[PDB]
């Protein structure tokens, strides 16, 4: 689809949030996230990242790594299918197909 | 008890019978256990609820459409062992184990009968009798309930 | 046989009985309980004190040869006056066999470090006190292992709160991540199962 | 459906170029498969 | 014999405090590399009057073996800045940069909610 | 009686006087526990199980026939445990286990459930 | 010495004296999650599910070693062709694990190939997985009892056809790593473990039968029907990552030559304890019989009562010794949980085990402890 | 007799510097231990046997999405369990929280008597069985 | 399994092995997705009589830990036998 | 069967619908409120009485294992019908 | 019983040390690699053209959770809480109450599909076979509120999937 297997941050244009994310890995991430050059896009995979899953209710979990960075994409399951994150993946080829950034300049 | 059943044939069901507004009854869950006869009896004083019938047909309730309406009614559904005899109010609303017990004290009369309030997602869902000897043993009024 | 019960092993009852008597008759100074399971595992009781001699007797003796440390952990019961209990897990490839050694202790008393008899207790121990708060006297890298930095608190505490009392979260203002007091959209629900009738009369204690 | 395919490629979908008023010439998605046909395209059952 | 008890480290509090001084002045003395290396936006004057509070909390303790705790602990804590273990967010999470202030007069808390 | 090449255990290397090695170590762990008390269990087990594997080491001039004998693999190994026995009889004189119980547990410290 | 914070789910901290590793300091816990805390406010079948996360390579494992403590303090055995089952999918977890521990300590130093060859065999797996419990990862399809479902019609004639292919596709992953000359510089007297080093650090399975330990507790302490299967355990000679690499390649093996007599020997029955007090009862008698009823809705509600009494149970789990220390109090749910993962001791040498090494050595030596951070950490 | 060398400590045994709770959640609490009343509908005794740590109910409030029930109070869902009312307050004196003390309610003896059902003269004579 | 003659021959040779007989891709061999309905048995509880639920309990018999030691000429004995060495295989002693 | 409220906004089978102040109805400016439009409680008043010869009838749901758990009503009182707890449908002894 | 893997001794004579020589001067073992790959390259990939085509699924397969209707079209749950109460996320919330006909209904059936594990044990213990894990798996949204399912949204799943669902359940219940 053109989607390459592993990008390094930096030369990246989404990212993916594929398990668990805790405490002492947050700043990790958002780290991260503020050193993608943009645009850039957050797809939340899985129901740890949604929401917290089976940990929500843990003292070492982020409820949702949407409360860290924002999201774009939804992905849910425990784990998705390998089918349903590449549904996932094309559903955010659509959104940036939806994209209307030059014809909203135009109009300034 | 064991952990199946090698009873084969058709069941008994039994009509329910209407006593008031309070007390619920699906009595094809009866066991002819006779607590709400004896209590009706002795800790109430109405002699209004009995046996009709004989054998696998023995049935319990008034035998005539009566309410049993009194200020100790609703206890019978605590000593009533199955879900024969279930409150009306309560009815439907929430399972035993979601619930939060709260030991508290009642304040509808003076007697200061000793109360469990349940809980279920900051709602109260009933309030049950809590045993004390010297107060209320293990009964309350009607409108504390 | 019956199909439905675990069936039982007499000879290896009879064995483990035998060493268990045996240990007790060679630390007395240490040995305060040795029981033996309906499923066949023996277990050691021993004063906090012997933690060294008792582990060392185990790892080097021609009739023990426990040279492996399967596992080491606690367990929190806020009913003693010493809550934590202390479990060493042992294997011994020579004879094909398991032994449990536990002893105790509470908040403010130290126990001995047993990395000089098992190297693989220096992250165990780790563990115990990152989780439990109980200090191995003599360890040579105590620190937390599996909490975040800073943590205030000993989570797998009897007492310490499920949610725990903060909670992480992105700010725009300070361009960073915070910590601030746990709100739950959903209040974790507490079900009581517990049913009101006795499971089991064999275990059944003293009124 | 072609047999002579491997197993999981013996089963495809042309989707339809118009969908509930919707322009689908391009922008095709999977779940445009009534529950009917979806249960013998993932191969969960052989009867059509 | 029930109030014999083993030591973590120091005998009697005489030499507890001691060990709470030499805590103090690590701490004293690292404010001025923390504030740099993590670039915080405080300065050296306010890492070190929280190094002060955190030190005041825990005054009124007469227990030799909980102070060595707390020694024990500042310690670790200790070692997670001075290795940068720690990272920006940790530190600054002493000061609740990000908490709107909680009122402590019973007026105040008569009006927002039912806590004591 | 032929040499072996290895022993098949990483760091374990083949020892080419086996019953020399061993008639000494054992002689030297009864020499360490005749320091210890007459009465005491340690001392009156070790002596038992060492005399007896001393005595296989004394009627047995093969080495594969010694280690079918010994039960305790290779024979490199039993040189190896003898070499832990003689250290752990070294500290038991220190520790002194034989000694009573150095105090009795809380009245219900191993009571479960609770 | 120079130090980097490598970071990011492992953060090492090392101190490097030029090329060489002069101290290696692994920190963990970004992927804890209090697992084990959580597991003391769940019923023992809520419970079940926590296990097919922590080494989330081998699902049914974790399982089969949960599952086993339980029915030891329960008292009670699972059916013949349970335990058949059991071992079915053990051998099957144990290839899916193997295959991911192989290609991807052979994807971090370089050889991408043999990923996407294996990797359609797993997929292949996944499905086994899925038809038998409906998902393919976490299919919670072992419990104390047996297994939930019975296999259904055609899924051996599947799991046949898979398996007489296998030893193929293993011989193609040997033509490209265990001769190439680059794989075995990279493998080769790295990260040597002395037999008696390993012991005492608290190593087990390859890590141990790699440094020549005969150790396998599927032979030495044998659960379910593992005495009545024939399978050889390979031994290594130098303790290395090569000679470790040859172990896991050569188990492989071994699997298939296991799964081949699982389903020779596959007998009739039940696929659960017929202990309705223990295992669930069936939908159809649920819904005409009044116990029956009555045990549906007390099982899943309150879950069954395990007697007073303290267990550790193990397993040779694919990546070592996995077990628990389960503790009950006498009630429906856990008091105590403690999770034995091999992993853990494991990384603990990695210090050790990395001294006198370059910086890219560590990551051969990480990759021959086959390490899985969600048992690491739980 | 043992080898250690044992010091003397003659203060109250206090925790709650230690335990990492925030002040917020020691002062301001109020235990209550208790042995929980026997549910009335049933007669089973064996969850009145252990003596029972929970804290004061809190506020909650409903969440504006979805209307679920919100709590901001980190204790509300903790209970321990104690084997005798002298172990459930030297838990709560250590770690700072008042307490509350409520003693254990055991029913009388009753004087059963089947006879009774059918007296000559006495009032117990019932009517119905 | 499309693969014309010559690629087949290719394939073949490159590897060293003979890939089409053991091809890594599904055709026909695999089972129908449709099966006909089970009739899966019952287990031996599944009684009229002589089938009491006590004395087929198994948590029942399951009884506390027995106290060989409390504080509140004997042959030395190990936990166990010592361990019989292994055996070499016959189907494979060295790879 | 579904009615709309007097500010525009549909009734759910459970009897929910936003006040007209209520400010949480801005949930749905730009979107649409999700209401299932097969009404239970309509449905099953729609399927006629079986009659039975019998003072005691029996009801699985239908389909056998793939129903609800096997009730038996009494058909007793002519007053009323006999009604199952599971699936609501309606038995009625013929004029006996 | 046991193997070993690595304990062979190489022949010392003349042919096999020269074989050796020329296995390190001229690269045979590398070549031998090249060579497999070339296979590979002449190999039909496995590669399906999704989403054109499809994975294949089995009728046990556990997607996307609904509720589902009586043929007469009453609704199948009668609000037990059983599913409530094995749920092992706590992700189900039910309320309940009698309905103007009085038969036992839920007024509030909400799963949480991010706290949810898509475990199936809420439809193990349903005795009227009401909650269900469907077939569907393509369902990813672009918020996280629109992951929070109410009865409504439930229900409208049921009627959405009755077809393939009930065909599954025909499938596979006499295994369960
Ligand atoms: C230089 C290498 C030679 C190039 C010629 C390739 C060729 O003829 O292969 C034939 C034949 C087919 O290869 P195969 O391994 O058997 O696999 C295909 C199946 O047999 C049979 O597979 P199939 O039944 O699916 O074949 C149907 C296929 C028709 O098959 C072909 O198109 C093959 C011919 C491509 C040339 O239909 C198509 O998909 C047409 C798509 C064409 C796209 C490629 C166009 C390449 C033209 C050059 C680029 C110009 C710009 O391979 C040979 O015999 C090679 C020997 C000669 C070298
Ligand atoms: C040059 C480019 C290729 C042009 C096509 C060459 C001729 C194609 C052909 O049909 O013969 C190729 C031949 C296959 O023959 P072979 O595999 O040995 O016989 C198997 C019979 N089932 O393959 C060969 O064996 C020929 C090379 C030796
Ligand atoms: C030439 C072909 C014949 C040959 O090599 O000699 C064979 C002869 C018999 O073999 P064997 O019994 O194993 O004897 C070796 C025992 N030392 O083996 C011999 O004993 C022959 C004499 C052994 C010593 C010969 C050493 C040969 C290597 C020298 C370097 C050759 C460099 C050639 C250039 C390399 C670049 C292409
Ligand atoms: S598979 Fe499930 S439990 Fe594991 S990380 Fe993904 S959402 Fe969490
Ligand atoms: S108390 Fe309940 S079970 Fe007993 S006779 Fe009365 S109705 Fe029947
Ligand atoms: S809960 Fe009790 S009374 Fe009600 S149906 Fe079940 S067994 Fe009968
Ligand atoms: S699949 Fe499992 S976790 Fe998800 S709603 Fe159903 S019971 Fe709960
Ligand atoms: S288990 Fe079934 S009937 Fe019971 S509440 Fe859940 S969905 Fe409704
Ligand atoms: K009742
Ligand atoms: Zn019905």
């Amino acid at each position: 689809f053109g989607v390459v297997f592993r990008a390094s941050p930096r030369q990246s244009d989404v990212m993916i949030v594929a398990g668990t994310l805790t405490n002492k890995m947050a700043p990790a991430l958002r780290k991260v996230y503020d050193q993608m050059p943009e645009p850039r896009y957050v797809v939340s995979m899985g129901s740890c990242a949604n929401g917290g899953g089976y940990y929500h209710y843990s003292y070492s979990v982020v409820r949702g790594c949407d409360r860290i960075v924002p999201v774009d994409i939804y992905v849910p399951g425990c784990p998705p299918t390998a089918e349903a994150l590449l549904y996932g993946i094309l559903q955010l080829q659509k959104k940036i197909k939806r994209e209307k950034r030059l014809r909203i300049w135009y109009r300034r | 008890g064991s952990d199946r059943s090698r009873f084969l044939e058709g069941k008994r069901a039994v009509e329910d019978k209407n006593i008031g507004p309070l007390v619920k009854t699906i009595m094809t869950r009866c066991i002819q256990c006779t607590r709400c006869i004896r209590f009706a009896s002795e800790i109430a004083g109405v002699d209004d609820l009995g046996t009709t019938g004989r054998g696998n047909d023995m049935q319990v309730g008034t035998y005539i459409e009566k309410m049993f309406m009194s200020e100790l009614s609703g206890n019978i559904i605590d000593i009533c062992p199955v879900g024969a005899l279930t409150s009306k109010p309560y009815a439907f609303t929430a399972r035993p184990w979601e619930t939060r017990k709260t030991e508290s004290i009642d304040v509808m009369d003076a007697v200061g009968s000793n109360i469990v309030v349940s809980t279920r997602t900051g709602e109260v869902m009933r309030i049950l009798p809590r045993m004390h000897e010297d107060i209320n043993e293990e009964w309350i009024s009607d409108k504390t309930r | 046989t019956r199909p439905t019960v675990r069936p039982r092993n007499d000879v290896a009852h009879k064995q483990l009985s035998a060493f268990g008597e045996y240990v007790a008759e060679i630390l007395p100074k240490y040995v305060q309980q040795v029981q033996v399971s309906c499923f066949n595992e023996l277990e050691i009781c021993i004063h906090p004190d012997g933690v060294i001699p008792v582990l060392t007797f185990l790892r080097d003796h021609s009739n023990a040869q426990f040279k492996s440390l399967a596992d080491l952990t606690a367990v929190d019961i806020p009913t003693r006056q010493n809550r934590f209990e202390i479990v060493y897990n042992l294997l011994s490839l020579r004879f094909n066999s398991r032994i449990r050694v536990k002893t105790y202790t509470d908040e403010l008393t130290p126990i001995e470090s047993s990395v000089p008899v098992y190297k693989a207790a220096n992250w165990y121990e780790r563990e115990i006190w990152d989780m439990f708060g109980v200090f191995f006297a003599n360890h040579p890298d105590l620190r937390r292992i599996l909490t975040d930095y800073g943590f205030e608190g000993h989570p797998f505490r009897k007492d310490f709160p499920l949610s725990g009392y903060v909670e992480l979260r992105y700010d725009d203002e300070v361009k960073r991540v915070v910590a601030e007091p746990v709100e739950l959209a959903q209040e974790f629900r507490k079900f009581d199962l517990n049913s009101p009738w006795e499971a089991f009369p064999a275990y059944r204690q003293p009124p | 459906e072609d047999n002579k395919q491997f197993f999981g490629r013996h089963r495809w979908v042309i989707y339809t170029t118009e969908m509930n008023g919707k322009n689908t010439f391009w922008d095709v998605d999977g779940s445009m498969v009534p529950p009917e046909w979806h249960r013998w395209l993932h191969c969960m059952t052989d009867d059509p | 014999a029930s109030t014999s008890v083993k030591p973590i480290f120091s005998r009697d509090m005489n030499e507890a405090k001691r060990r709470v001084r030499e805590l103090y002045r690590a701490w004293y003395r690292e404010v001025p590399n923390t504030v740099h290396l993590f670039q915080l936006d405080i300065s050296v004057k306010q890492g070190r009057d929280k190094v002060r509070e955190m030190f005041k909390k825990n005054a009124h303790i007469t227990d030799p073996r909980v102070v060595d705790l707390l020694v024990i602990k500042g310690k670790m804590e200790l070692e997670e800045t001075i290795k940068v273990w720690k990272q920006r967010t940790h530190v600054m999470r002493f000061f609740h940069e990000t908490e709107a202030p909680r009122p402590k007069d019973f007026l105040s808390k008569f009006y927002v909610g039912h806590d004591p | 009686g032929l040499l072996k090449k290895t022993t098949g255990l990483v760091g374990l290397a083949v020892c080419e006087t086996p019953h020399e090695r061993l008639k000494i170590l054992y002689t030297k762990i009864l020499d360490v526990l005749g320091h210890i008390p007459k009465n005491a269990a340690y001392r009156k087990y070790t002596e038992q199980i060492t005399n007896e594997k001393l005595s296989m080491v004394k009627a047995e001039p093969d080495v594969k026939k010694l280690e079918e004998r010994l039960q305790g693999g290779q024979i490199e190994e039993v040189i190896l445990q003898a070499e832990n026995e003689l250290s752990l009889a070294r500290k038991m004189i220190q520790w002194k286990p034989w000694e009573p119980l150095v105090e009795e547990p809380p009245a219900s410290q191993w009571k479960w459930p609770i | 010495n120079l130090t980097l914070n490598f970071g990011p789910v492992l953060r090492l901290v090392m101190e490097l004296s030029g090329e060489m590793v002069r101290k290696c300091d692994p920190h963990i816990g970004l992927l804890h999650r209090g697992t084990e805390k959580l597991i003391e406010y769940k019923t023992y079948l809520q419970a079940l599910p926590y296990f097919d996360r922590l080494d989330y390579v081998s699902m049914m494992c974790n399982e089969q070693a949960y599952s086993l403590a339980v029915e030891k303090l329960l008292n009670i055995r699972p059916p013949p062709r349970a335990q058949w089952i059991r071992v079915l999918f053990g051998e099957i977890t144990r290839l899916l694990n193997h295959i991911m521990a192989v290609t991807t300590h052979a994807l971090d130093i370089g050889a991408m190939t043999p990923f996407f060859w294996m990797f359609e065999e797993r997929e292949k797996m996944f499905e086994f997985y899925e038809r038998v419990s409906g998902a393919r990862m976490h299919a919670a399809y072992v419990r104390p009892g047996g297994v939930h479902q019975d296999l259904p019609l055609g899924l051996m004639d599947d799991i046949y056809e898979f398996s007489k292919n296998f030893s193929l596709r293993i011989d193609e992953l040997e033509e490209m790593l265990t001769n190439n000359r680059i794989w075995r510089n990279r493998t080769v007297d790295i990260g040597i473990v002395t037999a008696e080093d390993a012991l005492n650090y608290g190593f087990s399975g390859v890590m141990l039968r790699g440094s020549g330990i005969q150790w396998d507790l599927r032979k030495t302490q044998p659960y379910d029907v593992y005495d009545q299967v024939e399978f050889d355990v390979p031994i290594g000679s130098r303790g290395d990552c090569y000679d470790r690499y040859l172990c896991r390649v050569e188990e492989m093996r071994q699997s298939i030559r296991i799964i081949s007599q699982c389903l020779n020997k596959m007998p009739p029955g039940e696929i659960k304890v017929d202990d309705a007090k223990v295992s669930p009862p069936k939908r159809a008698e649920m819904k005409t019989s009044m116990e029956s009823l009555i045990h549906h809705f007390k099982l899943y509600t309150e879950g069954y009562q395990v007697p007073p009494g303290a267990t550790y149970t193990a397993i040779e789990a694919p990546k070592g010794e996995f077990g628990v220390y389960l503790v009950s109090d006498g009630s429906s749910r856990p008091y105590r949980c403690k999770i034995k993962a091999p992993g853990f001791a494991h990384l603990a040498g990695l210090d050790k085990m990395s001294k006198g090494h370059m910086l890219a050595d560590v990551v051969a030596i990480i990759g021959t402890q086959d390490i899985v951070f969600g048992e690491v950490d739980r | 007799t043992r080898d250690t060398q044992l010091i003397t400590v003659d203060e109250k045994l206090d925790i709650t510097t230690i335990t990492g709770v925030p002040e917020e959640h020691i002062k301001t609490r109020k235990a209550r231990i208790f042995v929980p009343a026997r549910n009335n509908m049933q007669s089973g005794v064996n969850n009145t046997k252990k003596w029972k740590m929970e804290f004061d109910t809190r506020e909650r409030w409903e969440n504006p999405l979805m209307g679920w029930a919100s709590t901001a109070d980190p204790l509300s869902n903790l209970v321990l369990t104690f084997s005798t009312k002298e172990d459930a307050v030297a838990f709560a004196e250590k770690n700072g929280w008042s307490y509350d003390v409520e003693e254990r309610k055991v029913p009388k003896p009753k004087s059963k008597s089947y006879g009774a059902n059918f007296s000559w003269n006495k009032r117990t004579r019932v009517s119905t069985k | 399994a499309s693969a014309t003659r010559f690629i087949q021959w290719l394939r073949n040779w490159a590897s060293g092995r003979d890939l089409q007989a053991k091809l890594q891709l599904r055709y026909q061999e695999i089972s129908k997705r449709t099966q006909p309905p089970p009739k899966l048995p019952v287990g031996p509880s599944h009684k009229l009589s002589n089938n009491y639920y006590c004395t087929r309990d198994g948590r029942r018999e399951a009884m506390p830990p027995s106290i060989v030691m409390s504080s509140q000429e004997k042959k030395a004995v190990s936990p166990a036998p010592p361990i019989k060495r292994w055996e070499l295989s016959q189907d494979e002693p060295y790879l | 069967g579904v009615r709309t409220s007097p500010t525009g906004e549909k009734v759910t089978h459970t009897g929910q619908v936003y006040d007209d102040g209520d400010y949480r109805k801005v949930r749905f400016v730009g979107r649409q409120k999700e209401v299932n439009e097969n009404f239970a409680i309509d449905l099953i008043a729609e399927q006629p009485v079986s009659q039975v010869g019998s003072r005691v009838i029996s009801c699985d749901g239908g389909g056998g294992a793939l129903g609800h758990p096997r009730v038996y009503i009494n058909l007793d009182k002519e007053t009323k019908t006999g009604t199952c707890g599971y699936c609501g449908l309606q038995f009625r002894q013929q004029h006996h | 019983t046991y193997k070993y893997v690595n304990l062979r001794e190489p022949s010392m004579d003349m042919k096999s040390v020269t074989d050796r020589a020329a296995q390190t001067l001229l690269w045979t073992e590398l070549i031998r690699g090249l060579g497999m790959t070339l296979s590979y390259l002449f190999r039909e990939p496995a590669t399906i053209n999704y989403p054109f085509e499809k994975g294949p699924l089995s009728p046990r397969f556990r997607g996307e959770h609904a509720l589902r209707r009586y043929p007469s079209g009453e609704e199948r749950c009668i609000a037990c809480k059983l599913c409530e109460a094995v749920c092992p996320a706590q992700a189900i919330t039910i309320e309940a109450e009698p309905r103007a006909d009085g038969s036992r209904r839920t007024t509030r059936y909400d799963i949480d599909m991010t706290k949810c594990i898509y475990c199936g044990f809420c439809q193990e213990a349903c005795p009227v076979d009401a909650i269900v894990e469907g077939p569907n798996f393509e369902f990813s949204t672009e918020t996280h509120e629109e992951l929070l399912y109410n009865k409504e949204k439930l229900l409208n799943n049921g009627d959405k999937w009755e077809a393939e669902i009930a065909a599954n359940i025909q499938a596979d219940y006499l295994y369960r």
